[PDB]
């Protein structure tokens, strides 16, 4: 499979309006070599996909969110499933590719009583500790602390890309407006200002949190080249016997 | 494509699909700004991104997008549109659209209102043909309202009987009756069908004709009274009364009959005062007795096949005559310059009722533009989706050549190199009908698809040599993948010791038969022994390209590897048909015998959804002991209504097909007992 | 009904055009190239991967919050490329945008490129033409210079740093080229001085022009700051391409060995 192969089918894979979902497995198949993908835990924690694939003949670990199941939210099972795979891939010198489409963590009293904080910290630790090269592509959205849990640029990430339909925000637009403009008594002009000011990849691109805004059709050729230059990545960290993962 | 003469400066096309792309391309040839309309779903179509400017005309459904006429006038008055082109279907033949366009300064590219009124219903067209020395199908003239009168009329006109409702049409309301009791049966069932569909109840009884070869003549006229006939087209091969394979030069007819048909058609066009481009359809029997079927006052979907033999662009002529320029060609200029055959690739499943429409996105899409004598008209692209709101149209594939055989060879080559991944197409059906023996010979009829496949389409019945070739290709592909799996980079710490396998022994399971295969590799050539028969397969063995070109015993073949699995399963497109094989090692095959089969809980008594769509009618109830052949429910999907029956007698346990609901493929809704 | 794609489009166009078409013309009239075509000439064709295209400054003082003072890219083009097949990281200062003077975003982009290069182990090539530091930016410019100096010192002896001065570098922008391994200048168009001639006249009461104060000749003949001088931008870039082949990519690699006939 040629490294510079284009994928025009991904230019409209993400629906233009938010409430509709799509299949991230389609994107994963379109991006990787020969559309071959060995999925790990395909029937458990369906809201996240982890697996092994190849880019330009080199094995890579693929981690992504699933908007089809649970609207892409993160929970205990998905956090553990992603964390173990990320830890293994980092331990055995396997590059990581991440596809981010997450609205946050799944709410409810069942998640709080189960220790959702511990498992979210597990996933965040797994992504933060990783030394192997990491490439991240934000497809549709990344809201709140989940955006940090999904290997953001500030977790010593190597390369971050955002599709033109992406948006990075602190929280939902309606919630942010109602929590910031309580004393203004405006829900129409302020809502429009927020929608066409911060519901877009431009705040992050201006802040430098994403290296570029790339057309989806060029994502594969955009990734392989990166994996060419990051093969010699080497970092140093303070000495320790072993760290204390929040298990 | 001379731009010296004065020509319109802005044209707004009022149609979607491949015809929109074709008309936009033709307009761009003459340096004309082109405006396009689209729904919300089709905002990312190829035609909107190819046109100069695109306007939304409402939501996704056709009723509020391409039938919202007021939206069309609003878009036109917003864009300063000089002209308008409706393509085919939709609003192409609407009198109200024509009068609304005539109210404004905009000009309608096509026939005037008078032609639409004349050809709207079969009664007026039939009487106009009768008074314009036109042969017509024999039978009573006028609307029949009494069942007894209908059966009597059937008695005088003849034993075969056909009932077709006035106006409407488009593949519905046509029934066949044989006896007088069957005549009245058809009478009241057609009355009920007309009431349900349109409510006109203007059904007409006529003398049915057997083996009605469907031929047509392309007529082109201008405002100055000059009219010409553009040779002919042959469109007999149909299912559900829609054409899928059609050919311009009809091999059945000869020169004198073609000239007579052309003169008669131009006389009819002069009588009706047709000043645009249109089609007139005839039903020729086995004795060359021509009969007027219908005249379409719109551009035909199979117009590309007749515009290549004549070597002209028809849309340019249509625009020129819409402007008012005189025709620049005469009847002596119309000449045949070879052969042309073309097929309609749909998004259907040919194994279900000769094509059951299906939905989905296009993961991969590639057309064989580089093959010689190939022309593709498609309104889709990689990433396009097929919804349940529009026709399951994929593409039109046209091949032109010197004669019939070479054109058919090019056509088969074109199907062999056509890549569609994401939806289910009917490429296998087209391949079978274009490689059929009688089709090659020429003996074809309207019911060709029905009587060649009495039990429905089954796929390519590959012969012994073709089976051996397919087995050899599959085994060579398996061995090539296994060999590629052993090519790692140099490690310098743990050197790789490549295995030395002289011969691969495989047990290939195809259909319900196990074949012993011995494969050997010598560079790029594979020697394969299948049950003692020797074959040589040579190829570049590129395992990433969707299309693989191989040579087996000196014969070139094109293969698409649809799927492969580590367990041994492999789906391969051979000769346009997808075959599933199971390739296993001899040791693995012999060890598989000691292993239990998994029980499947689908032993009949299961009524899932054959296609995704909206349920419109339910004929089942929990506890109903319906017999075989009873319709479980009726599903509407993108301009087709299907009522699947019951394969066995049983008592319904639970009904999950609640009325007014959308169900995907395989949605279990009835479980009989 | 979102115009985000169109906004991306004009932002790309504006970033590619830099500080303006007529300012590009004025910058051409003095025998100099723009940063983007400079990079296109320096690197192999079809190999430049740019980073941080949509980054601009943060300053909200002295009227820089206006839409007319928001330049995407912010006076520097940063990325990676290949010379004769070997990876390299490059940054080129854009003299059009605010005179090329450095701000928070400018130094942030350069620091990001330097960090990526030191992580991967590739050399850094810097084309320098800047009037100093944005005065209305504040102490953030001093912080950016300090970060650049720290990264230059940390990477000294680890990866080769090459500096090519192709414009009037002044103020604190002169310490970075002197902190690299090699410094190259372009004749009659590049200057290098800590303090301008006007301040020299005001303080020490003597008259000197820019050419004899910080020109290429006075730094390649009597000052010992620069190592070579080239006729023009094209010649300088070709000679730097020739010179890059001699050096190894990192201190972990041995001396390069080419094909000898
Ligand atoms: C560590 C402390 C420092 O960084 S000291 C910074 C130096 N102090 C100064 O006052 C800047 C003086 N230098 C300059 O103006 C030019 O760079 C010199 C070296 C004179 C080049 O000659 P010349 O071609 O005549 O410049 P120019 O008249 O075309 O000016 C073009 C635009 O560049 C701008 N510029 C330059 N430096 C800064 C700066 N530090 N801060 C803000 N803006 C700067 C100027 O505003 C000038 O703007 P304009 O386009 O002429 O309107
Ligand atoms: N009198 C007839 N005898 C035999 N077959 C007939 C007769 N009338 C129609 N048919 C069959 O029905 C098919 C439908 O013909 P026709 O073109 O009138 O249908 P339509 O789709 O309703 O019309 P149109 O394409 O003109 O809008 C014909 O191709 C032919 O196979
Ligand atoms: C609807 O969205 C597409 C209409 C396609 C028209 C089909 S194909 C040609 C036949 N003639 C006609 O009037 N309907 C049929
Ligand atoms: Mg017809």
């Amino acid at each position: 499979d040629p490294s510079d192969r284009l994928v025009p089918e991904l230019d409209t894979i993400v629906p233009l309006e938010s409430t509709k979902a799509y299949n991230m497995v389609d994107i994963i198949h379109s991006v990787v070599d020969e559309r071959e993908f060995f999925e790990i835990m395909p029937n458990y924690a369906k809201n996240i996909i982890v697996g092994f694939a190849r880019m330009n003949g080199r094995t890579v670990g693929i981690v992504g969110n699933q908007p089809k199941v649970a609207s892409g939210c993160l929970d205990i099972n998905s956090s553990v499933k992603g964390a173990r795979f990320v830890r293994f891939c980092d331990a055995f010198n396997i590059p990581l590719i991440t596809f981010v489409d997450v609205p946050g963590f799944l709410p409810g009293t069942a998640q709080e009583y189960g220790g959702i904080i511990r498992h979210g910290a597990k996933l965040l630790y797994a992504f933060a500790e990783a030394t192997v090269p990491k490439v991240t592509v934000i497809t549709r959205k990344a809201y709140g602390g989940a955006y940090d849990v999904m290997s953001s640029k500030h977790l010593c990430g190597d390369t971050n890309y955002a599709w033109p339909t992406a948006e990075i925000a602190v929280m939902g637009a309606k919630g942010a407006v109602e929590i910031i403009f309580k004393g203004h008594e405006n829900v129409e002009a302020a809502q429009a200002e927020y929608i066409e000011k911060f519901a877009n990849p431009f705040p992050a691109a201006v802040r430098g949190f994403v290296d570029d805004i790339i057309q989806p059709s060029s994502t594969r050729a955009r990734i392989c080249c990166d994996l060419d230059v990051l093969a010699s990545k080497k970092v140093q960290r303070p000495w320790r016997k072993h760290a204390n993962i929040p298990l | 494509y001379d731009p010296n003469e004065k020509t319109f400066d802005k044209i707004l096309v009022a149609n979607r699909g491949e015809i929109a792309c074709r008309v936009i391309r033709t307009c761009k040839k003459m340096g004309i700004k082109t405006v396009a309309i689209h729904s919300d779903v089709d905002a990312s179509s190829v035609h909107v991104k190819m046109a100069d400017e695109a306007v939304c005309v409402g939501p996704a459904p056709t009723s509020k997008s391409y039938l919202n006429m007021d939206a069309i006038m609003e878009a036109i008055k917003k864009t300063r549109a000089q002209a308008v082109h409706p393509g085919y279907g939709f609003l192409s033949e609407n009198k109200e659209f024509a009068r609304c366009l005539a109210a404004e300064d905009v000009v309608f590219i096509g026939p005037d209102t008078h032609a639409i009124q004349a050809m709207g219903d079969k009664i007026e067209s039939k009487l106009l043909a009768k008074k314009a020395e036109v042969n017509t199908i024999p039978g009573f003239d006028g609307v029949v309202k009494d069942a007894e009168e209908a059966v009597r009329i059937a008695r005088e006109i003849g034993y075969p009987v056909m009932i077709k409702a006035s106006a409407g049409g488009g593949g519905k309301g046509m029934r066949i009756a044989w006896d007088d009791e069957e005549t009245r049966d058809g009478f009241r069932l057609s009355s009920q069908e007309a009431a349900s569909s349109f409510g006109d109840d203007r059904l007409l009884i006529e003398k049915f004709i057997d083996n009605p070869r469907h031929i047509e003549i392309q007529v082109l006229g201008d405002k100055h009274g000059n009219a010409l006939w553009l040779n002919e087209r042959e469109c007999s091969i149909q299912r559900r009364n829609q054409k899928v394979v059609e050919e311009a030069p009809s091999i059945f007819l000869d020169a004198e009959t073609r000239r007579a048909m052309g003169e008669q058609a131009v006389a009819l066009a002069r009588a009706v005062k047709y000043s645009s481009a249109g089609t007139v359809e005839f039903l020729v029997d086995s004795k060359k007795n021509f009969y007027f079927l219908e005249m379409n006052t719109r551009l035909q979907v199979e117009h590309p096949v007749t515009e290549c033999i004549t070597g002209l662009d028809l849309v340019q002529e249509m625009i020129r005559v819409a402007k008012g320029y005189p025709l620049r060609h005469k009847q002596a200029d119309i000449r045949i310059n070879g052969w042309a055959v073309e097929c309609r690739v749909y998004a259907e499943d040919p194994y279900k009722s000769f094509g059951l429409p299906s939905i989905g996105r296009l993961s991969q899409y590639q057309e064989p533009l580089h093959l010689p004598g190939v022309r593709v008209d498609s309104g889709i692209q990689p990433g396009s989706d097929i919804s349940i709101y529009y026709d399951p149209m994929i593409s039109k594939l046209i091949t032109y050549g010197s004669d019939r055989t070479e054109a058919l060879k090019r056509m088969a080559d074109a199907l062999d190199n056509y890549v569609i991944r994401g939806v289910t197409h009917n490429i296998a059906l087209l391949r079978e009908v274009i490689i059929n023996s009688r089709f090659v010979k020429g003996d074809i009829s309207t019911k060709f698809l029905s009587d060649v496949y009495p039990d429905g389409f089954k796929g390519h019945m590959l012969t012994k040599s073709e089976k051996n070739q397919l087995l050899a290709i599959a085994s060579s592909l398996f061995v090539a993948f296994q060999l590629r799996a052993q090519h790692f980079q140099e490690n310098s710490r743990m050197p790789v010791i490549k295995p030395d396998i002289a011969n691969w022994e495989l047990s290939v399971k195809l259909h319900d038969k196990v074949h012993t295969v011995v494969a050997s590799n010598n560079g790029s050539v594979f020697s394969v022994e299948v049950d003692g028969s020797k074959l040589n397969v040579t190829s570049t063995w590129n395992l990433a390209s969707p299309l693989l070109s191989v040579s087996v015993d000196g014969t070139q073949r094109t293969v698409q590897c649809l799927s492969r699995e580590a367990g041994g399963n492999m789906s391969i497109q051979f000769l346009g048909t997808v075959y599933k094989v199971n390739i296993l090692t001899r040791l693995a095959a012999e060890l598989n015998k000691f292993m239990l089969e998994k029980v499947t809980e689908d032993t009949s008594s299961v009524l899932r959804s054959p296609m995704p769509g909206v349920v419109v009618a339910v004929s089942v109830k929990p506890g109903d002991a319906v017999a075989e052949g009873q319709e479980i429910c009726v599903i509407e999907a993108m301009k087709m209504q299907n009522s699947m029956t019951a394969g066995k007698t049983g008592t319904v346990k639970s009904v999950h097909c609640q009325a007014g609901d959308t169900v995907g493929e395989g949605d279990l809704l009835v479980e009989l007992e | 009904a979102t115009s985000v794609n169109e906004r991306i489009e004009n932002k790309r166009r504006t970033a590619l055009l830099g500080g303006g078409q007529r300012r590009i013309d004025a910058q051409h009239k003095r025998g100099k190239l723009t940063a983007r075509e400079r990079i296109s000439l320096l690197l192999d064709p079809g190999s430049f991967v740019e980073s941080d295209m949509f980054v601009e400054h943060r300053c909200a003082d002295f009227g820089m919050a206006a839409d007319k003072n928001k330049f995407p890219g912010d006076s520097v083009v940063t990325g990676r490329g290949r010379i004769n097949g070997r990876l390299v990281y490059v940054f080129s200062q854009d003299f059009t945008v605010f005179g090329g003077s450095l701000s928070g975003a400018h130094a942030q982009k350069i620091c990001k490129i330097m960090d990526q290069a030191i992580t991967v182990g590739a050399p850094v090539i810097g084309l320098n033409d800047s009037g100093g530091a944005r005065i209305q930016e504040g102490v953030e410019s001093l912080a950016g210079y300090a970060d650049i100096f720290l990264r230059n010192v940390t990477a000294s002896g680890v990866i080769p740093q090459i500096s090519l001065i192709m414009g009037p570098c002044a103020g604190g922008a002169v310490y970075s080229p002197a902190l690299t391994d090699f410094t190259f200048m372009v004749k009659d168009t590049s200057y290098l001085f800590i303090t301008g001639p006007d301040v020299v006249k005001s303080v020490t009461n003597e008259d000197v022009t820019q050419e004899e104060l910080g020109g290429a000749k006075t730094h390649t003949t009597m000052s010992g700051v620069a190592h070579r001088a080239f006729e023009n931008d094209v010649d300088a870039l070709c000679n730097l391409r020739d010179f890059f082949n001699y050096l190894p990519l990192s201190s972990q690699d041995p001396a390069p060995v080419r094909e000898c006939h």
